[PDB]
């Protein structure tokens, strides 16, 4: 039980540190604030 | 990110048509009225001419 818990904790913080490293890295763009609003115009275009 | 990309792509697919669409549909309505008139003004009941 001790070794399986140790391995599971190792895997967990491995994928954890990978996740905040990509969170630092792979996000150089952020323009979500208009997103839903643009979707409104989108269906209007479709409606047209 | 991917949803914004595909949404942006369909924005440039959809945007230029909306400005021309109003003029296009009005002139299509007028020309379809003209087509209705010219279809409604073709009398065809004749043979090789006798009299007039």
């Amino acid at each position: 039980n001790a070794q399986l818990s140790v391995k599971q904790v190792r895997n967990l913080r491995s994928e954890c540190i990978g996740l905040e490293n990509q969170i630092k890295k792979m996000e150089p763009y952020d323009d979500h604030s208009n997103m839903e609003e643009k979707i409104q115009k989108v269906r209007s275009l479709w409606a047209s | 990110r991917e949803l914004a990309d595909v949404l942006d792509a369909q924005i440039e697919m959809l945007s230029p048509f909306e400005a021309v669409a109003t003029r296009f549909k009005e002139q299509y309505r007028t020309f379809a009225t003209a087509l209705d008139t010219t279809r409604h003004e073709l009398p065809v009941r004749s043979i090789h001419l006798e009299g007039d």
